[PDB]
């Protein structure tokens, strides 16, 4: 689709077999989800922001689906207060800013 | 880095 | 413009009459630069990002250009690791999101 910007950019994604709320965010390197069980080996990871910084979990070669979309990459868990689709999976679903 | 409300 | 994700979507804007470096934003509601000084009064806000709370200083009412296109609202001061343009001024400027 194409997304306006008045609201924030909500999709529903699917990932470990559940369904979640998620932001689509350009200015995310990473793919950051709430505390949840994933699959497989994991490394710790810290991540920053405005407000500092948080320690993750990091999960590669994790599936998701995105608005339909499925993709596959690196995904961070951690006490993140929104769900986050970063540049890392909104490149694999050909997400493009347009103006 | 990631990334605000 | 059509700007795809592989690399962090930076442009150029131009405030008080300085270039600077910005990350286009669709995860941010709000404008956030770097400490610089502004005209007017400023009114504070509290912002929450990945890694907590922080406070910055609201100023209303700001000329900035952003990739070319004039922009005229709120922008938020403070202690930010990227300057940010956030879905107040990417509507503005007529941006969307497509995939
Ligand atoms: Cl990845
Ligand atoms: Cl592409
Ligand atoms: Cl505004
Ligand atoms: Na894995």
């Amino acid at each position: 689709p194409q997304i306006t910007l008045w609201k924030r950019p909500l999709v529903t994604i699917k990932i470990g077999g559940q369904l979640k709320e998620a932001l689509l965010d350009t200015g995310a390197d990473d793919t950051v989800i709430e505390e949840m069980s994933l699959p497989g080996r994991w490394k710790p990871k810290m991540i920053g922001g405005i407000g500092g910084f948080i320690k993750v979990r990091q999960y590669d070669q994790i599936i998701i689906e995105i608005a339909g979309h499925k993709a596959i990459g690196t995904v961070l868990v951690g006490p993140t207060p929104v769900n986050i689709i970063g540049r890392n999976l909104l490149t694999q679903i050909g997400a493009t800013l347009n103006f | 880095n990631l990334x605000q409300i």
